[PDB]
């Protein structure tokens, strides 16, 4: 390839302007959207502009790259990248090579090129700015700069890896910029060298750019338009891999990376480190081509498609109201009343206050409801000292909450959220003394995790407005809300809770009433598979290693100690009674025997002070040594990949059941609900995406998943048999 | 067809890493000195019969670069037809050079070959040559690279070797090295290093601490020098050895091999070559074998290689009089003894690298010559020599006294 | 004792030094690509029967340090029992690896061995490893060190080879390499290099200049880049060759071997190893020999090495059908041809390193695999392969088609 073009062409994105001094201004303004994006239209547009910059080289003295959108440039074309098959590797490689040829020609024109960064410059947007010789950013609110490609399972393939390594060296570029896709405000970007100077308003950008060009030509004629790595004598910060200082610590870079990822199978960080170090061993142009090959391997791989499916398509179908009832207007929410002080009730009050709602915190007594407001109080006692004080807004937030201890203060409430002890008789009561004091149109929301919403509804007179609203602790940080429809819950009540969820900046999923709902039911199979393996004699250390290497945020035995094993015993008893009441019989899970053996030994979790781990001074300090004698650890030694797949497949199969039973109505809710609600590993794209994106010895796809599940079923049990819906 | 015989086996004393006597001596001079010693012992040997010089060297860079074996041929004034080849198989390079020499003789296409190794770790530190397994991230990540000391700590953790167990073996190594020196066991094979004027530079193994006590070994701190002090390697090791919860770090500078300078030379030939030059054979190379094990634990190669060479020779453990295993780490020797049920009085009877040092490329030839002398001194029949290797490899050799 | 057979012999194309296609490819990847190609051709071969991987590498530094042969075993997912050893004997390293593999098989102590070499000269240039002969002024001063190019010019001066003589050979090499590529002679032994996505990187020897003319070769200037361009080396050479008054500098970049990147692999085993794996033997290794000559002229080693291997195999020049000598310099080949009266139609019949390049550590295995293919293509019987070496060494091998 040797062209600035890749392949009714797309419409032009860049406007050309040459002023009287010979300075050409390239303004990026994609007419097909509100954001400049690295799509086919941009590539053809920049190709034309760069062709012209070379053709008119004798009348051009400098270049300014600007944007006419609210942002500078953000993101790539995910619709295209998600379709790239392994047979399209050549096309993907040719595309990024074409993009970087354009940027390389711009960079080696023989004259200064300034980037006028008016707003967000993310991904390919910052890669455009890094190909310029000078970067001016407007220090306006909301502006971000960074290379977040890794968060979608990709890498900065338009030169971002090569250029940041040349600018900052291998260690600083990888740790602080590339490996986590960190986003920087314009002030912090100037401090670390990502940006060179700041201006207060966007209107000063292009004038400041043309002025710097004028001064660079006067004061630095020989170096004008020459990047530092294109000069003789360039020294890479931190040294090259062949430098003795860097060679001493370089072998520890992959091992520290494995330590952070805990052995999880995310290929993007490994590829970024490989491209960075390999690129630092050769000239810039060779380094750039190496970067393209690692980019193509990520795009044509499956993990990138999982993460693009979840964090781009699925999360935007949800925010666009895919599960919201159709044809229902909005209804204002004036006062919100929480029926409970505690870790749940307090967190709900804060997230409602910050969204712009007045909250009334009721409890059994005002001295207990004061402790509830004390949780939001300590949350503000932290936010203040971290340089994040909203001042009057924070005080108004805490002022919004008002403890009481009597039903009389719920007078103007049109949105109730109870958070009290799990007891129908209690819940049926605490809604009775509040049902008539609230507004006639008020929504009666319950934050239960076990009790059926349809059964709780019978305790109120307006059952069309009774609905489940399930939060996750800590409420201020957990971004998912699980909305549960009772049998008599109306579409209007569902739509209003949906709007409330978006208003407080959280993500809703809509679940139909069923034992365990979605999140608690699916995470139960994850925990129960681990406890089964412990009862089968598998080493506890192998079980925790399998959880971490599968990609879970917490290994499953550690999670059991924090869910409290007594609470796991209660969920087992309740599931029994209910199954027996409707005439059925309950096949007990092998985990229940493990749960009971731990309780009778006085080891029931972290609050108790002793569980599967030992606890000293509150902190976790190693597995309990008596665990191996109790369960005959070592008597069973299955391969680690079998333990990993047993935990992932158990959750993926339970998710498919929920979709078949109508508990969930979309795979978007399943994927986002599993990732954000219970911590299903993001590399999978969700417990539902894991089926179409499975990859192993059997191959890749739904059929490979079916084959592997049957393989697991033969070895470990029929709970791994794939459902009819997954078969051809 | 042709049998390979050992006619000479000599070595320099081992100089220590810090303020060591051999720091001022080019590694090329260490080899040339041993060549001159061979000439002194056989001043009428026709060196034109010598067809190759094979030297192991793990860091062939700088002073040790450019085929140092050929440099030794030219600098010592050996015939230009004597060849010269450098090879690297990590810790077993010295024994691999001897085994390759023996196999060249057995093939019938060579008659008399010099083999050995040289390593000046004070002038060319370990890792000076770089490498892919460590410095290339894509393959480092895939093979799960872990430093040797952490694999040795993992062995002690898995096998149940306490800190006192590895320190007890280290004390025993110091005692047997001191007894061998004071008893004159090394007088015939350790060639003192001398300068261009004939002045003495070194005549003993500087790294030894004969007054080592169990209390002194207990005061030492676990290893924290170099790559191991960097982070992540413990977690990488446990990601593969997932049934182990925590690694017990028992190895220190007092129960691990010493970093030293040294060289060794072995003269190997056929029966006809020895008869022609009036050489008396000291031992016969019975069999050789190369095998390996897991490269993350990295030090368990000795056991399969030892079984393989016993099977190829038709022998069992009971047929062997002396076992010589390089003392890279105390836990490696204790694992080897436990796996094969080696009797204590047969294993490393003259002390090992913990007391005297481990000059990477030369060690294999050094401990082989040690066994040639100890067989002749005891009037014993067979010895088995083996070393653990980086990358999880293993080399083993059986010699028979003649 | 046991007979050693060649079962496979492959190589990469050779990428050029300046703006070469292989500059972006780690030398470890060059080897892994060839290992994967062996898997495609024998998917059912039990890799546990492979006991060693022997790679020649002249600059074992950086990307080529850390025993690249062991790195290749681990990176390619070969069994951890498969060993892996790096060796350096300058230009013959690739052939020495094959010979050591054959001698390991003949000794009965190894059964199936991979041998070859790797050199990425565009990434790791010559001399990157330093050298005990250029950094030890005392040694340099005494051995009278001279770069290979001055030795080749001195051969041209002593023997009466003119500038047109050596340029005529260079033209002949370009022609025969072009004819070999056009005739499909290399279609099944040159394995195209591809990236991690299957995209082609290189599938031909990009150093070739098939449209070379005698007038174009005459315009080139005598070689004056590298160590030779510096002072003194002419005077050093003539202090030894004191009857020569002046050296005729006839060698240029157009009649000397090219600087290239490449790798090569050969699978060598016993007859029993082949039978057990369902492998077809392609040639038998009849004999090997290692000799040498004066290190100042530095490039006349191939002459006694060829006589030594012929005497050992009980053969004469008449019995050899194809002669393959590495074209390090044009005058080296012309002296070999004159000294042994080699017919033109038998010497380097498919072109050589002048046209296709000389990737140091791999060249020996490349031209060996070239002769295996051409013997099969011609239905001839015996080929002799030899290479000149720095330091005045020589290596030679006779193979017989099976
Ligand atoms: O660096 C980035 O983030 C980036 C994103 N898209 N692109 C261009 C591209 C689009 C389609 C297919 C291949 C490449 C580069
Ligand atoms: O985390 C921080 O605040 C920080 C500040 N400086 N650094 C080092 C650095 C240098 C160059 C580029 C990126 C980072 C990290
Ligand atoms: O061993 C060191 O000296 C070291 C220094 N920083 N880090 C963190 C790091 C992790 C992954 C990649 C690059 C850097 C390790
Ligand atoms: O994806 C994650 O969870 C993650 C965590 N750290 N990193 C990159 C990193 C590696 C080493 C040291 C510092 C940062 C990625
Ligand atoms: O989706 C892909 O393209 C892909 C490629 N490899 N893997 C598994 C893997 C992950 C992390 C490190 C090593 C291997 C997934
Ligand atoms: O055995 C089951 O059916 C089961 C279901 N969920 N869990 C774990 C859990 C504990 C506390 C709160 C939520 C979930 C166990
Ligand atoms: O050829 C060169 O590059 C060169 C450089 N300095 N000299 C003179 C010199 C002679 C003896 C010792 C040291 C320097 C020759």
């Amino acid at each position: 390839g040797s062209s600035h073009h890749h392949h009714s062409m797309p419409d032009n994105t860049i406007q050309w302007d040459k002023d009287a001094d010979g300075i050409v201004t390239l303004t990026m303004d994609d007419p097909s959207g509100s954001t400049n994006v690295m799509n086919e239209a941009y590539i053809e547009s920049m190709g034309k502009a760069v062709d012209r910059l070379v053709a008119e080289k004798d009348s051009i003295t400098g270049v300014v790259v600007a944007s006419a959108k609210k942002t500078f440039f953000a993101g790539g074309d995910v619709k295209t990248m998600i379709q790239a098959r392994p047979e399209d590797a050549g096309d993907v490689f040719n595309t990024v090579e074409t993009i970087k040829r354009q940027l390389r020609t711009l960079e080696t024109l023989g004259k200064p090129v300034v980037a006028a960064i008016n707003g967000a410059a993310l991904g390919g947007g910052l890669e455009i700015a890094l190909a310029c010789h000078h970067r001016i950013a407007a220090d306006v609110k909301g502006s971000q700069l960074g290379l977040p490609e890794v968060t979608l399972g990709l890498l900065p393939g338009g030169g971002g890896v090569t250029r940041t390594v040349r600018m900052f060296g291998i260690q600083n570029a990888f740790v602080s910029v590339l490996a986590q896709g960190t986003r920087f405000k314009p002030a912090k970007a100037k401090e670390i060298g990502l940006v060179d100077e700041l201006v207060a308003t966007v209107e000063e950008l292009v004038p400041a750019a043309k002025a710097w060009i004028k001064e660079e030509l006067k004061a630095n004629p020989d170096g004008a338009g020459v990047q530092p790595w294109d000069k003789k004598g360039y020294k890479m910060p931190g040294g090259t891999p062949s430098s003795p200082g860097l060679a001493a610590i370089l072998p520890s870079f992959p091992s520290n990376l494995r330590k952070q990822l805990k052995g999880a199978p995310m290929p993007a960080p490994r590829a970024i480190l490989a491209a960075a170090v390999e690129g630092a061993q050769v000239d810039f142009d060779t380094a750039s081509r190496i970067e393209s090959r690692y980019f193509a391997s990520l795009v044509t791989g499956q993990v990138a498609k999982n993460m693009m499916q979840a964090f781009f398509f699925d999360l935007q179908a949800i925010n666009a109201g895919g599960s919201r009832p159709e044809g229902i207007g909005k209804t204002p929410i004036k006062r919100i009343g929480v029926l409970g002080a505690g870790m749940m009730g307090a967190g709900i009050a804060y997230v409602s206050a910050k969204a712009g709602y007045e909250v009334v915190l009721k409890d059994v007594s005002l001295e207990a409801a004061a402790k509830g407001k004390g949780y939001s109080e300590k949350l503000e006692a932290k936010a203040l000292e971290r340089g994040r004080t909203t001042q009057e807004r924070s005080d108004a937030l805490l002022a919004r909450i008002t403890p009481t201890a009597d039903a009389a203060d719920f007078k103007g409430v049109d949105f109730v959220i109870e958070a009290v002890f799990e007891n129908q008789e209690l819940k049926h009561k605490v809604f009775g003394e509040i049902e008539d004091i609230v507004e006639p149109n008020a929504i009666l929301g319950s934050n239960t995790s076990t009790l059926p919403i349809t059964g709780l509804a019978t305790g109120v007179k307006r059952q069309e407005d009774f609905i489940g609203i399930h939060f996750f602790s800590p409420v201020d940080k957990m971004p998912l809300v699980e909305i549960i429809k009772g049998e008599k819950t109306s579409d209007e009540a569902l739509a209003r809770v949906f709007d409330y969820t978006l208003a407080i900046g959280k993500t809703p999923i809509v679940v139909n009433d069923s034992r365990g709902f979605f999140t608690s039911r699916v995470i139960g199979t994850f925990v129960n598979e681990a406890l089964a393996m412990l009862g089968e004699g598998v080493e506890p250390a192998s079980i925790e290693q399998a959880g971490s290497q599968a990609g879970y945020p917490a290994p499953p035995l550690q999670l059991s100690d924090e869910l409290n094993l007594e609470l796991m015993h209660k969920i087992a008893v309740a599931t029994r009674k209910g199954v027996e009441d409707a005439g059925g019989t309950y096949q007990p899970h092998p985990a229940e025997a493990v749960v009971e053996k731990m309780i009778e030994l006085g080891r029931s979790g972290r609050l108790k002070g002793a569980g599967f781990y030992e606890y000293a001074d509150g902190k976790r300090s190693g597995l309990w040594p008596g665990l191996r004698e109790t369960f005959k650890s070592g008597s069973s030694q299955p391969p680690l990949q079998d333990m990993i797949d047993r935990m992932l497949f158990a959750e993926a199969l339970e998710t498919q059941k929920c979709l078949d039973e109508g508990v969930l109505t979309s795979t978007a809710d399943a994927n986002i609900g599993s990732i954000m609600g219970i911590g299903f590993p993001p590399w999978t794209g969700g417990s539902a995406q894991f089926i179409v994106g499975y990859s192993g010895p059997a191959g890749t796809g739904k059929a490979a998943f079916v084959a592997r599940a049957r393989e697991l079923a033969a070895a470990y049990g029929d709970r791994f048999l794939p459902p009819e819906s997954l078969l051809s | 067809s042709e049998e390979a015989f050992i006619y000479e086996a000599i070595r320099t004393p081992r100089g220590k890493q810090k303020n060591g006597s051999l720091h001022e001596v080019k590694p090329l001079s260490l080899v040339v000195g041993l060549i001159d010693e061979l000439r002194k012992r056989h001043p009428d040997l026709d060196e034109n019969l010598i067809s190759d010089v094979i030297l192991g060297c793990v860091s062939p860079v700088g002073d040790q670069g450019g085929d140092i074996a050929r440099a030794a041929v030219l600098a010592s004034g050996m015939p230009v037809t004597s060849g010269g080849v450098q090879l690297n198989r990590f810790c077993a390079s010295g024994l691999e050079a001897v085994n390759t020499a023996a196999q060249k003789v057995r093939s019938g296409w060579d008659d008399l070959v010099l083999a050995g190794g040289v390593e000046s770790m004070s002038r060319v530190p370990m890792g000076s040559d770089g490498g892919a397994m460590g410095l290339d991230p894509a393959t480092n990540y895939d093979v799960m690279f872990v430093p040797q000391s952490i694999g040795a700590d993992l062995i002690a953790t898995i096998e149940g070797f306490s800190r006192e167990d590895v320190d007890a073996y280290a004390l025993r190594s110091q005692q047997k090295a001191a007894e061998a020196w004071s008893g004159g066991y090394f007088a015939k094979s350790v060639v003192p290093v001398r300068d261009q004027n004939g002045l003495l530079i070194l005549d003993h193994d500087e790294h030894m601490r004969p007054d080592t006590t169990k209390e002194g070994l207990a005061k030492l701190k676990p290893a924290f020098e170099g790559l191991a002090a960097l982070g992540g390697f413990d977690d990488v090791a446990l990601q593969k050895y997932h049934w182990v919860e925590k690694i017990n770090h028992v190895h220190t500078g007092g129960n691990s091999s010493g970093i030293v300078d040294g060289a060794a030379l072995v003269m190997i030939g056929s029966a006809a070559a020895g008869k022609l030059q009036g050489l008396t054979p000291r031992a016969r190379i019975v069999a050789t074998a190369t095998s390996g094990a897991d490269p993350v634990i990295m030090l368990t190669g000795p056991t399969p290689a030892t079984r393989k060479v016993l099977d190829r020779a038709g022998l069992t453990v009971d047929d062997i009089d002396l076992f010589e295993l390089n003392e890279a780490f105390a836990s490696v020797v204790l694992k080897f003894q436990k796996d094969l049920n080696i009797p204590d009085e047969k294993l490393n009877v003259n002390g090992g690298a913990i007391a005297m040092g481990h000059p990477l490329g030369a060690t294999g030839a050094m401990i082989l010559g040690t066994m040639v002398d100890e067989l002749e001194r005891r009037n014993a029949r067979r010895a088995l020599i083996t070393l653990c290797i980086g990358g999880g490899m293993g080399v083993a050799t059986i010699i028979e006294r003649v």
